[PDB]
């Protein structure tokens, strides 16, 4: 288990990492005039992890 | 509108702001002008806005009456508004009263 | 040169494809007649490369060919142009890593 | 001069300086991004936090960088943990001055990787992704050889042949007539045809944006 949780949280900082940036490139940006139907945005933190593993799950 | 309540002194703060950009703005502009419509010619309107400044959306600068003429002057300024900068509701509502 | 192509194309860059096509369909040709000198016909069909490197030649010659008639006018088969791109997959055997992989 | 330098590594301050990395995840994850220059009161405290955190990975990297050197100190993972301080301390040089100076922000989202340089029992196991990673380069080698060559075929067949679009005939508005248009191709050509009341006549619809269409050879990979 010392090894499942390292391998984890070192996935954990991957993903991370690719949504503090998810959110400094895309935060705020998704604003389309047409009808809200962007749920999946990179507005705030924990949106951004779900639309990260929603692209990570692909 | 007329039986059920007395002339009013309405002033819209349209709130465009950063923050309102995208369909809340597209709801803002036609809730607005969907409330001009309930405006007699004896009951005066102005319609505000701030984004950390106060100003007019139109060129009025103080009540104007909504008749049909110059509610038309406040929808077609209100059309043509653009959300950018910061929120401050301190600054818009001190323009307001 | 097959990967300038783009919808929006100029009048003359169409013509400038057509003269670079030519040119390296008749680069390979020549390349065809020089291994054939190099060794008969007997000894040039044993290796598969040579054969598939040959199917490539004569399809753009034979497309080259028909591009004599001008279906769209500078202001009808397409499966031979196919082969110019497929000969890129002879590049791939280069490598010894990828070669022995997938083989 | 360089001795108390040297001894304050001795002391074990790095779990304050990891501490640091972890407070600095934590202001980033706190700060929403407001879609034009818009910002609250947290987003406004969050860059004084900042200001300090970057003068508290100056301090460690002056005295890290002394003690080792020039040539030495960079030898090592400690690359962008110089890296990062660099171009934000740029950030600094810019934010006070006002661009393409916000985008500029980005950087400090490589942060959180500093963390993993601290520990080392995290280390190893990246070191072990990323040597089996390193096998995988032919496989990597030939999906692009297939990329190319699907690409140029593509390019040959579908060569922007994705625009005509089914618009409505009375020609009063020339959008789209249906609601999900969708490529077609008018007659003398295969395909899909229009219904009874529409003409499948050019323009730009096709598909969505014309992002996803083999016009080009960049939309085409
Ligand atoms: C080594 C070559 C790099 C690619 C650049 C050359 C291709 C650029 C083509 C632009 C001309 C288009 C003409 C039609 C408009
Ligand atoms: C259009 C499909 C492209 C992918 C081609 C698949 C592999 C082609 C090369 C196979 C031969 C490998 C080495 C042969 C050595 C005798
Ligand atoms: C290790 C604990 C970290 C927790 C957060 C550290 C930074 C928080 C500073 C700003 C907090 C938000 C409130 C701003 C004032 C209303
Ligand atoms: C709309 O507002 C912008 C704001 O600067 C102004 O420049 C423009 O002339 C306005 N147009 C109309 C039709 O009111």
């Amino acid at each position: 288990v010392r090894s499942i949780a390292s391998l984890l949280l070192l996935l954990f900082l991957f993903i991370i990492i690719f949504s503090l940036l998810g959110m400094q490139l895309f935060g705020g940006k998704f604003n389309f005039d047409e009808m809200q139907t962007r749920r999946s945005t990179f507005d705030n933190f924990p949106q951004s992890l779900l639309t990260v593993f929603q692209i990570l799950t692909g | 509108i007329q039986g059920a309540a007395s002339p009013k002194d309405m002033l819209i703060l349209v709130d465009v702001s950063g923050s309102v950009s995208g369909l809340t703005l597209k709801l803002i502009r036609t809730s607005v002008s969907e409330m001009l419509e309930t405006l007699s010619d004896d009951d005066f309107v102005n319609v505000a806005s701030f984004n950390s400044n106060a100003q007019d959306v139109s060129c009025f600068q103080h009540l104007v009456q909504a008749n049909v003429r110059n509610k038309k002057v406040l929808k077609d300024a209100v059309n043509n508004i653009t959300a950018k900068g910061i929120t401050d509701y301190k600054k818009g509502f001190s323009f307001a009263f | 040169c097959l990967a300038m192509q783009h919808y929006g194309q100029s009048c003359l860059f169409k013509i400038a494809m057509n003269i670079l096509n030519m040119l390296f369909t008749g680069l390979f040709t020549v390349e065809m007649i020089l291994k054939l000198i190099a060794f008969k016909p007997k000894g040039y069909f044993s290796d598969p490369w040579n054969v598939f490197d040959f199917l490539i030649v004569i399809g753009s010659i034979i497309d080259v060919i028909l591009s004599e008639v001008n279906p769209a006018e500078h202001t009808s088969i397409t499966f031979f142009r196919l082969f110019r791109v497929m000969r890129l997959v002879k590049l791939l055997s280069r490598g010894e890593g990828i070669r022995t992989l997938l083989w | 001069r360089r001795a108390c330098i040297s001894i304050v590594e001795w002391k074990p301050f790095e779990i304050i300086i990891l501490l640091t990395i972890f407070a600095n995840c934590v202001a980033l994850a706190i700060y929403i991004p407001f879609p034009e220059d818009d910002s609250n009161a947290t987003n406004s405290n969050l860059e004084r936090v900042e200001y300090l955190f970057l003068i508290i990975f100056t301090v460690e990297a002056f005295l890290k960088v002394i003690a080792y050197g020039l040539l030495f100190h960079p030898n090592a993972y400690l690359r962008n943990g110089w890296n990062l301080l660099d171009f934000i301390i740029v950030v600094v040089g810019l934010f006070s001055a006002i661009f393409d100076v916000k985008a500029l922000r980005a950087f400090r989202v490589l942060r959180p990787l500093r963390l993993v340089s601290g520990v080392p029992s995290l280390q190893v196991v990246l070191n072990s992704i990323i040597k089996a990673m390193v096998p995988l380069l032919h496989i990597a080698l030939l999906v692009l050889f297939v990329i190319i060559i699907y690409a140029i075929i593509g390019l040959e067949l579908f060569m922007g042949k994705m625009h005509k679009t089914c618009y409505n005939q009375e020609g009063i508005a020339d959008v789209p007539a249906e609601d999900d248009p969708s490529p077609c191709a008018l007659e003398t050509g295969h395909g899909r045809q229009c219904q009874n009341g529409t003409v499948c006549k050019p323009g730009w619809d096709g598909p969505k944006h014309g992002i996803t269409n083999f016009d080009n050879f960049a939309f085409a990979m």
